[PDB]
């Protein structure tokens, strides 16, 4: 199960 | 960082001549996942060839795996062409049932 | 100990094309997932992941486009950071995923990027902070613990991550819960009248990880051996070998020695 990346880098 | 590929050209089960068989060839610690590789019946392309989805190892460089399905003979060459922007010219890697 | 793993690569494809965006997804050391923006969905590399309901499919298709649009803002970033050129062709990598004990309870977490072959940023074995290479990555730090997202991430990796990797070693127990201990032969080939080589085989193990080691009259050997990295067979097994170079008319006194999940007992090899 995939994380949700929210973030830029 | 660039990084050039390591190739291995292999079959999936010990070459016995007559019995269908697979294949492989393995690129392996090369970077960027740019590349280009073929299998080769002597000398020419064999179109059926399928591969693995991209992935990579604990020092970020990338691996495929090419395969395709074949029976072995004693009288055919069997090799792998890969080209990568580390490599001038394709570098050839012939198949060798000891290896 | 068993382990989940996601491998993500984005390639700025500069001038004619969109970036390119995979992640593949490992139980161990077995493919279950692939997520491929120029794949002509969701495809299952396992068949117990297809026994997900397709809610399960579109959810991390989902997810998959979403971090596949940060990452790209992030190459984007990168790309401004180090003051490089929008006709350059980038790669950003990450790979994350958590490890269980013999309890199947959390036992590490990891989650590190690198940008263009070299480590960027990491988050630390307490995944509390992060790590930077340069300055570049000395921003993402700095905007990163700004917005906390340490927390999340470890939130993911003790919580998700080792939920979902339990189902699935349950859901998939024939495919992952099992060892296939390696098939071993010895070959040998001269290289002159009085020196040869002796290759040590081991075919068609699961998991991959294995330990050969070659000896001379019992005492280990490190001078004069090759050691090939492991390779897949396509069947869901690995293979591996190492040789020595021995004087000729001394190969009997050397034996190779096996290690394996799958071998209660070391295996033994003589010519």
């Amino acid at each position: 199960e995939l994380n949700r990346k929210m973030i830029y880098m | 960082i660039q990084r050039t590929p390591k190739i291995q050209v292999y079959s999936r089960h010990p070459a016995e001549n007559g019995k269908s068989n697979f294949l492989n060839c393995y690129v392996s610690g090369f970077h960027p996942s740019d590349i280009e590789v073929d299998l080769l019946k002597n000398g020419e392309r064999i179109e059926k060839v399928e591969h693995s989805d991209l992935s990579f190892s604990k020092d970020w460089s990338f691996y495929l795996l090419y395969y395709t399905e074949f029976t072995p003979t004693e009288k055919d060459e069997y090799a792998c062409r890969v080209n990568h922007v580390t490599l001038s010219q394709p570098k050839i890697v012939k198949w060798d049932r000891d290896m | 100990s068993h382990s989940m793993r996601y491998f993500d690569t984005s390639v700025s494809r500069p001038g004619r094309g969109e970036p390119r965006f995979i992640s593949v997804g490992y139980v161990d050391d077995t493919q279950f997932v692939r997520f491929d923006s120029d794949a002509a969905r969701m495809e299952p590399r396992a068949p117990w992941i297809e026994q997900e309901g397709p809610e399960y499919w579109d959810r991390n298709t989902r997810i998959f486009k979403t971090n596949s649009q940060t990452d790209r803002e992030s190459l984007g970033n990168l790309r401004g950071y180090y003051n490089q050129s929008e006709a350059g062709s980038h790669t950003l990598q990450s790979m994350y995923g958590c490890d269980v004990g013999s309890d199947w309870r959390f036992l590490r977490g990891y989650n590190q990027n690198a940008y263009d072959g070299k480590d960027y940023i990491a988050l630390k074995e307490d995944l509390r902070s992060w790590t930077a290479a340069d300055m570049a990555a000395q921003i993402t730090k700095h905007k990163w613990e700004a917005a906390h997202v340490a927390e999340q991430d470890r939130a993911y990796l003790e919580g998700t991550c080792v939920e979902w990797l339990r189902r699935y070693l349950e859901n998939g127990k024939e495919t992952l819960q099992r060892t296939d201990a390696p098939k071993t032969h010895m070959t040998h080939h001269a290289v002159s009248d009085h020196e040869a080589t002796l290759r040590c085989w081991a075919l068609s193990f699961y998991p991959a990880e294995i330990t050969l080691t070659w000896q001379r009259d019992g005492e280990d050997q490190t001078q004069d051996t090759e050691l090939v990295e492991t390779r897949p067979a396509g069947d869901g097994t690995f293979q591996k070998w190492a040789a020595v170079v021995v004087p000729s008319g001394q190969e009997q006194r050397y034996t190779c020695h096996v290690q394996h999940e799958g071998l209660p007992k070391p295996l033994t090899l003589r010519w």
